[PDB]
RNA sequence: AAGGUAAGUAU
């Protein structure tokens, strides 16, 4: 939650997104001290070597830098958003909601097929990929 | 009773509550690993 | 009330 980089301002955040050209930029747009945020930067920091050759992992501060609260609908305790060659890339969650992941995920293998999927879907020039897991439950039983 | 050829007593049967919960949980198994399983072999661990 | 948005390029 501590270890992966973090981006200070709005700019920072728009550059982060410009620089990478043959990655996936993964930004969660939270706060450090909250649970939920807690459990996704856990996840996040755990796949962050794995997914290194094709995303990179960058954590936002909501309060720090609200310059993207109206625009992106970071009204959520958790979101993690993917950008690829400046470009958000949606994901077909099943949560009715395309266009980021506002919960908290358990699964690093989950994280990174959702990863992989976004990456690939991306690079063939697509702006919404269907995520290989659906949503719309939470499988308990 | 097998030496005089007449009936005695008479056995109620039931289900344990063990086997019971074994199969609710054998269920609930099936249940949970469906994510990615496909329609058709979730049904056939339900009919076996 | 939702879990039912194709991603676009043009005009």
């Amino acid at each position: 939650s501590y270890m992966l980089p973090h981006l200070h301002n709005g700019w920072q955040v728009d550059q982060a997104i410009l620089s990478e050209e043959d990655r996936v930029v993964v930004i969660r747009f939270g706060h450090d001290w909250d649970p939920t945020c807690m459990k996704m930067d856990e996840v996040l920091y755990s796949i962050a070597e794995k997914v290194k050759n094709f995303a990179v992992i960058y954590l936002v501060d909501i309060t720090e830098v609200p310059d993207f609260n109206k625009m992106y609908e970071l009204y959520d305790p958790c979101t993690v958003m993917f950008f690829f060659r400046n470009k958000h890339i949606m994901i077909d969650l099943g949560t009715g909601n395309n266009n980021k992941i506002n919960w908290a995920m358990e699964d690093k293998q989950e994280m990174v097929d959702i990863i992989e999927t976004v990456y690939r879907g991306a690079r063939k020039g697509r702006g919404l990929v269907v995520s290989p897991k659906d949503y719309s439950t939470k499988y308990r039983y | 009773n097998e030496v005089t050829k007449e009936r005695t007593a008479q056995c109620f049967l039931r289900v344990d509550d063990e086997s019971m919960q074994r199969f609710h949980n054998r269920v609930r198994q099936i249940l949970m690993a469906s994510g990615s399983t496909t329609f058709t072999k979730i049904v056939n661990k339900w009919n076996t």
